[PDB]
């Protein structure tokens, strides 16, 4: 399982949106030169539970706060395919994560 | 250039005191003079020396015509009926998304047992309507996610794409130059992004 | 010891003006705290617990309202009902009730 | 009841506040675009209003912040970690006006809509001042240098005394500044988060980023 | 009795919350509204109001995320409020009943 | 138990003369959380019921007309009718709300010269 | 618009018990709704005003020193109506008998607040 | 002996989030907070945090929303962390099961 | 890589159908992507470009006003595969026939993106 | 509909001075919801496909050389090549597409002298 942890990003992109029947959200990171970082979070039997709205709750704080962000994504097989993002953190305010 | 409601949008029996129903919104003056379906229904189903409730102004039915007569929101609610519209429609198509780019959110909306709305605009100019409930439609469990996105896009006030599902017309905003539809997502654009 | 006591007191509104929401304490099955300050000086204590407690129900809702309140210091007045006494906070010089209601205060209002 | 003293914080060294002072950035008399931030942003910073505070925890508070943002910064590798920053008392002569008191003025003359209610929120909590157009350097008294040493850990704070202050009766305006209406679109108040700090008292003090505080005043 | 009355040109001057008397089931959330332009004195500039919030669903409803929202952003906006009255800091307050945001003179007079 | 007194019983008034009315106390009415002293001033028409003028030292109630203030603190306070009219020569009371055993003073009638 | 209410006799002789009642008009005393309370007030023709006991909103009734176990004071909540009775009479006793209502402190709920709006007068004469 | 640790004067600097692979129902809610002034050298400096939370019952802990509001304001803090230790970060991190605000100087010197 | 091949039979008789089908390679025309569409365009051998029909992803089929009694455009999404029949051929026909990818339009979906992917194209030929 | 006239026949030009290739189009092709002229350039390089070009009467898409650039509003169009390289010679067409009978241009084919 190729997981990539991102640090001392930003997200620009942020998109709501309606995958089938289920949900999506995925965001975008950006650092000064890297590639940007796609990726996002859908409802696989998750349409009780409530870590999709936490998670999207606090990617919206996240962007609000114009933080660094460290995100781990585990990447689609084919090229193209925005990866799924499987946990946030939100670095120290005004500052940059370890 | 105002999204009228048909004929099948139109309460069965009148509200008292001004009060409509949940779901439902009163008619305004303009909506209801632009629909001649509208008038002959109100005409069909009014007799007598009666005068009824509408948004912004009074009918006058029965041997007075049936005239529309224009008047200060909410200033003639006092009488003993109003004229309800039930603010959804049934338009039977099926599940295709649609979108408007660059889009701001202004104009909040919000009811009781209804759905909470909001205009998009670009160039300032509205584009479109959208709307979501917790309570009725296909889009009820859209309701606790798009929410935050519309507090932050009205609050930091930033330019989002809107994705529109056309199954449901919304009539809630009164005299909308714009069409109003079930909210089905936001997208912070980047131009050209492959998000958007 | 308990935090929670049934004292006894009989079903009252009372309130506290012109406070402000600070020094705020979170336990695991437990309330949601803050202590309310006037003029520099700690005035009473407020709890919410949607676990335990009479007035469960509308912790979803003081939640959002008092963290507002606490990420800008607004004048408030805060209601209590006395049923329970809290000894949530240590070496308090002030008794922890149960927080039943936040008015931001309004002077045309009579609320402050 | 006016203050005798307001504190202002900065990193110009005392022997060039000594000699220049404070200087304001442009020439907006505008209270509310100073107090949300249109005024004080990057690309657009025309405040007249030089900002100080009238109690100094307040700067207290922001220079520890600021401390660990250097320490935040050492654990990075992308910072000195060392700090120097410094604290001038500034006698309130009749050039310094408060900032609640300007917004309550601002908003009770020009409606409820002309303005947010955390602007007010944030001058209440900053115990902002507004000194207009410049500080005289014969209007500083003293300032405290808070030294910070990341390999130590160990804070050292002087106070040295000006050598051209000249003792006076001073008192700060009773009255409030009037400002014409605002036209510029302001969106919401622009406050640098950790803790929550006005536009333009931290970008007067010295990239740095500005986030509109109602987008997170409320949950998500 | 007192019936609907829409209020335009209004600004939400204060929020509040507060239990329902006659079930812990719902609660009131309730708030202080006031003209644009209006005097001091007239009760036009103090109304108080307030909407049910039903404990039972959980969740903030259309009518909470709209008030927060104009109630941080200080828009003018109409009300319905009515046409019951229930009690708030000693007084009675409209129930609200639906309200949207103001556009300009056209819809708000 | 605390015993309120008021001076003079009979004040000799002219038509616009600043009428200085004060009430002492034994013990004191300033209470530390809200850092007000409670005391009340009560006019008394001939027939009618008391009517505020003053509450809290010289917090003014609402629809008072604005000549009648209060000054003081601890134990001794002033209530002062920068201009006096044909309505306000009446019976004044002064009153705590301190503790609540609660107490008045005698009463100052003001009479015409 | 808080306004109360007499509703008593003016004749009661001695040794008797006399009532006097208070409808108010736009003011709660309900155990949900906090500081209001409601006080009772004479005056001895020619005399000044004395504080004869004090009906709080969550049933806390506090009494003057002097004739405190001569007088019980009690309300119906629901029925705005406080009823004031105080036993063996006795014609020193005579007085024009107001109640007030006390409006809730603006700074606690456990405060003292000034009897701002007051009811009218009964005129007990307690004669024989 | 694990027992419940008290740190003082701790301001919290990072906010992080993860599922916990234990139970679908559950997550973890984890940071990293660090003393007011202290040297790199000291160990609490530096240090991970970490509280579950239940995936069923809609709506945020108490927990959940100071750790939210004393992030944002960056303001000190005594913590009772432990006993037990969760994951974070690949490293163990400290259970948090309360916190409370510092009062002044005679609580957090 | 966007593509679109137009795969049919070359050779016609006069009054008979031509059936040709796009297979795409890099867009889906399903009712939950939004902009999409595939049009025909056929040009004879020295002449203009002409346009035939347009199917979007809402399954809206638009046709040339002198072509539409005449043209039937349908779309396999599942099959993906956008095909053109064409009855009653005509040798003023014998054109090269290309697809098309209808891009998105950048704010709206009611607008339109000119055609940047196109085919290779096809030869008909109507003969006896 | 809408009806293209692009101008001229075709335009003798040599791998000097930049081309000019004109373009009319019958009533409007402005939108009012976008604020974009609707406009498509095309190369038809003989044998392969048409390319696009230019969107919005200005817009050069992608990869295309700098060389291209159009401008227009209203009611006429232009392209015009920075500098004429081999392979430009070639046909050129326009494309309305405001309305959906989209109708292309006549062509313009490019010589050299």
């Amino acid at each position: 399982l190729p997981t990539h942890l991102y640090k001392n990003f930003t997200v620009q992109e942020l998109a709501l949106k309606l995958k089938g029947k289920n949900q999506e959200f995925c965001l975008t990171a950006f650092m000064s030169g890297r590639s940007l970082v796609r990726a996002c979070l859908s409802d696989a039997g998750h349409e009780h539970d409530t870590w999709f709205d936490t998670m999207l709750g606090f990617a919206i704080s996240a962007y609000a706060l114009k933080s660094r962000i460290a995100l781990t994504v585990e990447d689609s097989p084919y090229p193209g395919t925005p990866g799924d993002l499987l946990e946030l953190q939100i670095c120290p305010l005004n500052g940059y994560c370890e | 250039g105002i999204v009228i409601p048909p004929q099948e949008q139109i309460t069965q029996h009148g509200s008292p005191y001004g009060r409509c129903a949940n779901k439902t919104r009163a008619l305004t003056v303009a909506e209801l003079r632009g629909s001649g379906d509208l008038q002959e229904y109100l005409r069909h189903v009014t007799r007598g020396w009666s005068i009824f409730a509408l948004y912004d102004g009074t009918y006058l039915g029965g041997e007075y015509g049936g005239v529309i007569k224009d008047g200060t929101p909410g200033g003639a609610f006092d009488l003993k009926t109003t004229f309800c519209i039930m603010t959804t429609r049934n338009t039977g198509q099926p599940a295709t998304d649609h979108y408007y780019s660059n889009v701001t959110a202004t104009r909040l909306l919000s009811s009781t047992n209804s759905r909470l709305c909001a205009v998009f605009v670009r160039s300032g100019q509205p584009v479109i309507g959208a709307c979501t409930s917790p309570y009725d439609g296909k889009y009820w469990s859209m309701y606790s996610r798009l929410r935050k996105m519309l507090y932050l896009i009205y609050v930091a006030g930033i330019s989002v794409r809107v994705h529109v599902s056309k199954e449901e017309q919304y009539y809630d905003y009164e005299d909308a130059t714009f069409e109003t539809y079930a909210l089905t997502g936001i997208s912070i654009c980047n131009p050209g992004s492959s998000l958007c | 010891i308990t935090t929670i006591y049934k004292t006894g007191q009989p079903a009252a509104d009372h309130y506290y003006s012109k406070v402000t929401a600070t020094r705020l304490l979170a336990s695991t099955n437990s309330r949601l705290c803050a202590v309310f300050v006037r003029d520099g000086q700690s005035v009473i204590g407020a709890c919410a617990s949607p676990y335990e407690g009479r007035y469960r129900d509308m912790y979803d809702a003081l939640r959002r309202l008092l963290y507002m309140i606490y990420m800008s210091g607004l004048a408030v007045r805060v209601h209590v009902s006395k049923e329970e006494q809290y000894y949530d906070y240590e070496d308090a010089t002030f008794q922890t009730y149960a927080l039943t209601g936040i008015s931001l205060c309004n002077p045309a209002a009579s609320i402050c | 009841d006016p203050p005798a003293t307001v504190y202002r914080y900065d990193s110009r060294p005392p022997e060039d506040v000594f000699q220049n002072g404070f200087t304001a950035w442009g020439n907006n008399d505008n209270v509310l675009e100073h107090l949300t931030g249109r005024s004080c942003q990057v690309g657009s910073s025309n405040s007249a209003f030089v900002s100080t505070s009238s109690s100094r925890r307040y700067t207290e508070v922001y220079l520890e912040h600021r401390m660990q943002e250097a320490v935040e910064a050492e654990r990075a590798g992308r910072g000195t970690g060392h700090f120097i920053g410094y604290i001038y008392e500034v006698r309130a002569d009749n050039n310094f006006y408060g900032a609640a008191s300007s917004y309550f003025e601002y908003v009770d003359t020009y409606g409820d809509n002309a303005g947010r209610i955390l602007a007010g929120a944030l001058a209440t909590y900053q115990s902002e001042y507004l000194a207009h157009r410049r500080i005289p350097p014969e209007n500083i008294r003293r300032v405290t240098r808070v030294y910070h040493n990341g390999i130590t850990g160990e804070t050292t704070t002087t106070e040295y005394s000006n050598a051209r202050y000249v003792s006076q009766q001073t008192r700060a305006n009773p009255n409030p500044y009037t400002s014409r209406r605002s036209v510029a679109s302001i969106v919401g108040t622009l406050v640098r988060m950790a803790p929550v700090v006005g536009a333009c008292m931290a970008r007067q003090a010295e990239a740095m980023v500005l986030v509109y505080y109602e987008s997170i005043a409320y949950s998500f | 009795v007192p019936y609907v009355l829409v209020k335009t040109n209004m600004v939400v001057t204060s929020v509040a919350m507060k239990p329902y008397e006659v079930t812990p089931t719902r609660m009131l959330v309730c708030g202080i509204a006031a003209k644009l332009g209006a005097a001091a004195s007239s009760p036009d500039a103090h109304v108080p109001f307030c909407f049910g919030k039903d404990l039972k669903r959980p969740g903030s409803s259309p009518m909470e995320v709209m008030l927060r929202a104009v109630f941080m952003q200080q828009r003018p906006l109409r009300m319905f409020l009515g046409p019951k009255q229930l009690t708030f800091e000693g007084k009675p307050a409209l129930e609200l009943i639906r309200m949207v945001e103001c556009s300009g003179k056209q819809d708000c007079p | 138990d605390i015993v309120m007194t008021q001076s003079p019983d009979s004040l000799a008034v002219s038509l616009g003369e600043r009428a200085t009315i004060n009430c002492k106390s034994s013990q004191s009415v300033f209470s530390s959380s809200n850092k007000k002293n409670n005391l009340a001033w009560y006019q008394q028409k001939p027939g009618q019921p008391p009517k505020l003028l003053i509450y809290w030292a010289s917090t003014r109630e609402s629809g008072v007309p604005v000549r009648f203030s209060g000054s003081g603190s601890g134990t001794d306070f002033t209530l002062t009718i920068s201009s006096l009219q044909a309505e306000d020569v009446t019976v004044y009371y002064c009153q705590q709300y301190y503790t609540t055993p609660y107490t008045f003073g005698q009463g100052t009638k003001l009479e015409i010269k | 618009q808080i306004t109360l209410k007499e509703s008593g006799p003016t004749l009661v002789k001695p040794t008797q018990t006399l009532t006097l009642t208070c409808t108010f008009s736009g003011f709660s005393l309900s155990p949900d709704i906090g500081g209001v309370g409601v006080g009772w007030i004479r005056q001895p023709p020619g005399k000044a005003l004395e504080w004869l006991a004090l009906i709080y909103w969550d049933d806390d009734k506090r009494y003057s020193p002097s004739l405190q176990s001569r007088l019980t004071i009690t309300k119906d909540t629901s029925k705005n109506r406080v009823v004031l009775t105080m036993i063996n009479m006795d014609p020193v006793d005579t007085a024009t008998y107001y109640c007030a209502h006390r409006r809730p402190p603006a700074y606690d709920s456990s405060d003292g607040d000034a009897f701002d709006i007051w009811g009218q007068g009964t005129m007990v004469t307690v004669s024989s």
